[PDB]
RNA sequence: AGAAGGGAGCUUGACUGCGAGACCUACAAGUCGAGCAGGGACGAAAGUCGGGCUUAGUGAUCCGGUGGUUCCGCAUGGAAG
RNA sequence: GGUAGCGAAAUUCCUUGUCGGGUAAGUUCCGACCCGCACGAAAGGCGUAACGAUUUGGGCACUGUCUCAACGAGAGACUCGGUGAAAUUUUAGUACCUGUGAAGAUGCAGGUUACCCGCGACAGGACGGAAAGACCCCAUGGAGCUUUACUGUAGUUUGAUAUUGAGUGUUUAACCCUCUAACCCGCACCACUAAUCGUGGUGGGAGACAGUGUCAGAUGGGCAGUUUGACUGG
RNA sequence: AAGCGACUGUUUAUCAAAAACACAGGUCUCUGCAAAAUCGUAAGAUGAAGUAUAGGGGCUGACGCCUGCCCGGUGCUGGA
RNA sequence: CUUCUAGUGAGAAAACAACUGCCCGUACCGUAAACCGACACAGGUAGUCGAGGAGAGUAUCCUAAGGUGAGCGAGCGAACU
RNA sequence: GGUGUAGUGGUAGGAGAGCGUUCUAAGGGCGUUGAAGGUCGAUCGUGAGGACGGCUGGAGCGCUUAGAAGUGAGAAUGCCGGUAUGAGUAGCGAAAGACAGGUGAGAAUCCUGUCCACCGUAUGACUAAGGUUUCCUGGGGAAGGCUCGUCCGCCCAGGGUU
RNA sequence: AUCCGGGAGUCAGACUGCGAGUGAUAAGAUCCGUAGUCGAAAGGGAAACAGCCCAGACCACCAGCUAAGGUCCCAAAAUAU
RNA sequence: GUAGCGGAGAAAUUCCAAACGAACUUGGAGAUAGCUGGUUCUCUCCGAAAUAGCUUUAGGGCUAGCCUCGGAAUUGAGAAU
RNA sequence: UUAAGUGAAUAAGGGCGCACGGUGGAUGCCUUGGCACUAGGAGCCGAUGAAGGACGGGACUAACACCGAUAUGCUUUGGGGAGCUGUAAGUAAGCUAUGAUCCAGAGAUUUCCGAAUGGGGGAACCCAAUAUCUUUUAUAGGAUAUUACUUUUCAGUGAAUACAUAGCUGAUUAGAGGUAGACGCAGAGAACUGAAACAUCUUAGUACCUGCAGGAAGAGAAAGAAAAUUCGAUUCCCUGAGUAGCGGCGAGCGAAACGGGAAGAGCCCAAACCAACAAGCUUGCUUGUUGGGGUUGUAGGACUCCGAUAUGGUAGUCUGUUAGUAUAGUUGAAGGAUUUGGAAAAUUCCGCUAAAGAGGGUGAAAGCCCCGUAGACGAAAUGCUGACAACACCUAGGAGGAUCCUGAGUACGGCGGAACACGAGAAAUUCCGUCGGAAUCCGCGGGGACCAUCCCGCAAGGCUAAAUACUCCCUAGUGACCGAUAGUGAACCAGUACCGUGAGGGAAAGGUGAAAAGCACCCCGGAAGGGGAGUGAAAUAGAUCCUGAAACCGUGUGCCUACAACAAGUCAAAGCUCGUUAAUGAGUGAUGGCGUGCCUUUUGUAGAAUGAACCGGCGAGUUACGAUUGCAUGCGAGGUUAAGUCGAAGAGACGGAGCCGCAGCGAAAGCGAGUCUGAAUAGGGCGAAUGAGUAUGUAGUCGUAGACCCGAAACCAUGUGAUCUAC
């Protein structure tokens, strides 16, 4: 009892080949380019999950070191500041702050100067 | 690969073609090559032990009787070989599934009256198997026929 | 150096059957051994003695030779083996 | 225990030996010398006219061989019409320097330089293409060759015995002989018969020898099958 | 002018034409004819329709002058 | 082919006339585009004939009888081969 | 079923549990009011994978449970087929033609003429091998002819060797 | 951990502390002992970097705290005392 | 005319149908290769070695050591202080 | 207006997404041909000219099928009943109800080559001799028979050499060659390989070559197997058993008899003796020819004595009588309407039939439309197999023990080889070569060297069915076998085209539609091709014709792109353009961070180490038989059958030979819950002390087989080459 390997290798081909669409020239065409390069992009993007959460501290912090050398503060003195007083804002509401809310940004740098006033 | 009606030169050289060294127009892997572990003549056969077969004749009419499945009937008898009559006889006792009908002995005019129907099977009661009461529905059995089977599966 | 070194007397234990338990070790091999039985040497005894202060001096199996044997022996008694 | 003859040689390591010649200048050449690593008399020694698409050194003549290049003719190349391949090829939007790294990077780091697309030319790189290194070692790989490597063998030879018979003598059974009927004849004549084959017949020669069978001892790279270890700064 | 080979000839079809091979001449040895030698299991053949001034095998290689010493070893021949 | 006999062995010499005489090949290429070279391929292919001037000549140059213009072209007039 | 606590990188390799292909049996189904196959979609599951809808297509095919296997492909300087790149690139196989006029849908290349040029111990004439119809006449232009072609040793029809 | 049984794979290692030989107390050399990493290990630091320093990835987040190493600009954090 | 365990050689390992240290074709034959290449779906749990001994042995193998699966067993036999 | 600043849009060409085409032939579905078997037949043809070929025969005839100058066919006996002159269209001529065509049995004709056979030869050609007959006035020409070689029988002639034997002529008798790429019995007879090298050994008396066969062959009627109490010719299967053995005792090779079955069957000569004839006429009875007798071990026969002169059988014939059987055929039940379609067998209603619901066809899926099927019937002729008849053959008891017979260069022995599972071994038994060489019933052979005793047989002569092996071929079927790169090399005009001097090697290539209805007519064009119009359910089904994937080549468009160093993506993200299986939507994307392909082999790779141009198809741990372990089921101190017989190629019962387990120890004699060593009751080794097995299924590993696939250089054995080159 014979068995042809009829449409199983077209389908899962052609299911490849499908992730592979945008690509350039003969990497979204040929089934070898497409299965390498598909599976340099699963790399990829395991990759950049972890690296996606870094990026925007960075970018929070210094967003609030360009806002707090306004009022008088760095970075540090700042933070520092706010942790002697016992509150407990993200870096991403006090960037989003920061450019909203100046007033509400003023009077968080306040309580922070008077904090570690002692 | 030494079957298929071929070649016993060496195609090309071995070095220097700029190929790969090949042995034959008839290997596996050349188009119209041999086949490399086929089907072969084989058997499929085996034997059970016999107090098992023995069981399982048991077992299986046992279970054709445990839920009002066996009917039992006198006779059956056929001046002439007359399918229409079976089918009259075969309602009168309201079987409507498929049924193995067991026969004594050259009881023929019967046999050849329930053949041709297509929900009825007919066998003689020294040739019962295992399959043929396993795929009917019910057993019309003669009382005669009843006490042949009893006398060999004692 | 309570000799394992060196002299003198008598002797053949440079014994037979063994062996609880250890050591070494992939295997095959290698090493030590109290104690029991038979029959002894030396010594008045207690005792010590299964070669030499200790550790090198050796070579599986197959095949062949010599001696022993209360074993087998192709119908039986022998023989060949 | 190397004679005549020859000798830094188609042979001489040291070595470009030393001396004379030829050049302005000569590790090659020619003449000689003898200290011949390692000439030498038929695997011939030393001469030698004629001859050689042989090997070597020097002269005259002639010249684009060269100083050192220039011009000209034709064919391809270049443009247009017709026709129309190939080796190669992981995908390519395919710069340079100093580093790094399987220790020599177009592609990685830091810099420096750079608008997009082609045509005619040159060969520095792509450890460029073509050929699963011919060099070296391994496979308890092969194959051809050698022999005083192992084990065999064709061929040649020597004895016993069968074919295979008969008589005399000489010695301690063996031996020398003589015979004629076997066996042999690539001798002559005759018939089958058109015949240098063959078979028969008669002479002649030779003879229990030879040839042939079985067994035995020698010899046998003529020919055959194989073996010829490992460790190792390859 | 010098080396090699006397000479005409032959050779690695397709990287070698030569100082290599051959050659006329020299010498050693085998062979009395059904010769030795070679093809073949044998029959049959070449040698040769020849007969030692002939036929086979080894070395040297026109021609000129010449070709020393050794028979212990190994082959070959003869011996008893 | 020509003689000489041996030889089964009527009587054939030579005039005219008129009659008889079977089988196979036969085209075309053949110093080539028709054969051997995978090709309409700068190679190879036995024999006979093979003219004039000047010349020893079948050498050499130009020609007679005969054959042919060769199966990609038109321009330009660089490097380089 | 809840809740706690602990764990969950991996080559050679051991152990477990599944996805998909073809065929057999039994059962329950679908189909010209359109099966398989093909193509597209923004859909579902932890993975192999599963559906539903449009267009194409024209006659067969799913699902459940068990069985049996020529049962899964990206690589072997693998085998067969089809198509690219190099690229409109190398080459187009020794040599003298020019013009007028014909034919024709169409002419450097076929026909006819005129002048020019080449071989001439051959590139002339005859023949033995070898080939085997290539020979003659009338038509043709799809392929062969290294371009072209109205032409041909090519193609079609008839005929020729005494 | 030990005992019985089914199935394996491995028998070319490399560098870095430390302590020895060969070497010239040379080698990214060679050969042993002892610990780690690599082999079979992603992530941060060391410009780039198998083997060094920190640390062992079941999965989702545009939340938080630290390690080695750092805070003038490239480039996140002190032009700190 | 001479044919492969062979022929022929003015001798070069030279020729025997473009290949000769032993032609070509078919068969034994799917010769042998301790060597080189390749070997096709998924997820979950665990997870090595590159050493010792012996080897016509050194890039092969065998036994032990180191991994995985199933059972048995008294324990308090394993580890770290 | 002047200065300073910021700055879009515009594409020669390219990218991404989407839409439509072209090329190409994957995928699906399908079968016209294959593969493995079962049951039955048949198992040879040929000098009376084979197997295989060449050349011919048609109204037109290149090819294939058929046939042979009587050529696409002739006669005859049966069947069948309306069309027919093959493929094969196309046309032209005809034939048939006075029976064509077609089908089965028996006949007739049958060119040329070939064993080829009158002589020759480069197969299908050439050349004769002798008789009879023909054309011609005649020669030349045409036809028919006969003519090889050997053997084996008989005449004539015949001689070196007289008698006659070689020889020669004539008449008679048989052979000769091919194959079925199979099966059997003989002769001669390798190598690679395994032994991790290699010589004995293995591969293996295998492959190849040569002879002889037959439908089967071979063996076959005890000089046998054994061991008390025996049995009776041969062959085949199960088991004994991987045992007893053999073996550089290595790799490895490997029985038989007993026990259970299939099938069964026995016969004929030589010799003694007795007659008829011929020669030696010993006129002794020595040589022989025909006929009779006689066939064995419990010894049998001859011979003498009497009985009987009947009765049991055959493996025999091209002799009769019927019975069947193979090869053609006959007959054979039962349905209409409705819906959707081009067309129903589908759907819905309401019926019928079955000893027939196996299968194939029909415009889609049919018990009831067609061919069939279950059942009933039939043969002029020829061939097979039974039965019963004839005819042919063969077959008798009892007693005696005076004498005669019972297979000779044989059995056997020495030497050398081989065959037996048995490799010279302690080597019985059976063969071959060579030499030596018995006995005669008061005898001779065997029981594994050899001897004695006992037991079983009677060599040196011949034949014989069945039970077992194989399939070129014919009939009827079957398949958890293939479905066009598969299955035969070959589904199609294949051993073909093509390649080679030759032996030899050897392919590619299936599909319009239900029906050709295969596109009349018009238009552009030399034509090819195309556009309308028509056929058709559909032409984007139009002959390159079902479906129509990818590589690769184009055309059109939404978004981006000419200051930029890019393993080509991934994460973040403005602008533009859309609007989906509706949900945290889809395409493109300036600009910013990060980032050295895939596979193999390696201590270690982006590797300047290895492989791949790309796309599609194909392409690698399987099976048989054994051994072991885990899981599962049935029985349990027990478990289980093998070959074989009946049965549907099955299930589904018989069959207890045999196998494992239930007891061990020892080299063995042997003893036994114990035994061996030992003087030992000592000690120790191995065992017992409740301590579970066996059959079958399934999966993991291993052995023998090519054993996961591909790959050498080589070795051996038949054959084909000097059309090139050497002499």
């Amino acid at each position: 009892a014979r068995v042809k390997g009829g449409t199983v290798t077209r389908k899962r081909r052609k299911k490849v080949l499908k992730l592979a669409k945008g690509y350039y020239g003969s990497k979204h065409t040929l089934f070898k380019s497409a299965k390498e390069q598909v599976m340099n992009s699963y790399y990829y993007a395991f990759r950049d999950r972890r690296q996606k959460k870094r990026d925007f501290r960075k970018l929070w912090i210094a967003r609030i070191n360009a806002a707090a050398r306004m009022n008088g503060l760095s970075y540090s003195k700042l933070m520092h500041g706010l942790k002697l007083a016992e509150i407990d804002i993200n870096r991403k509401m006090l960037a989003d702050l920061a450019v909203n809310d100046a007033a509400a940004f003023t009077a968080l740098a306040e309580q922070a100067k008077d904090a570690l006033s002692k | 690969r030494s079957a298929v009606r071929g070649g016993g030169r060496k195609p090309w050289r071995q070095k220097g073609t700029g190929r790969a060294r090949q042995g034959s127009i008839r290997s596996p892997q050349w188009r119209g090559g041999g086949v490399v572990f086929g089907p072969t003549p084989r058997s499929y056969s085996y034997k059970l032990p016999k107090k098992v077969r023995r069981l399982a004749m048991k077992s299986v009419l046992s279970d054709k009787v445990a839920e009002n499945n066996l009917v039992a009937v006198e006779g059956l008898s056929f001046d002439a070989p007359k399918t229409k009559e079976f089918k009259q006889v075969l309602a009168n006792l309201s079987i409507d599934t498929k049924v193995l009908v067991v026969l004594e002995n050259g009881n023929d005019f019967a046999a050849l009256s329930a053949r041709n129907l297509p929900n009825v099977s007919v066998v003689t009661s020294d040739n019962v198997s295992v399959l043929d009461v396993v795929s009917a529905n019910k057993v019309l059995a003669t009382q005669t026929a009843l006490t042949q089977i009893e006398e060999v599966l004692a």
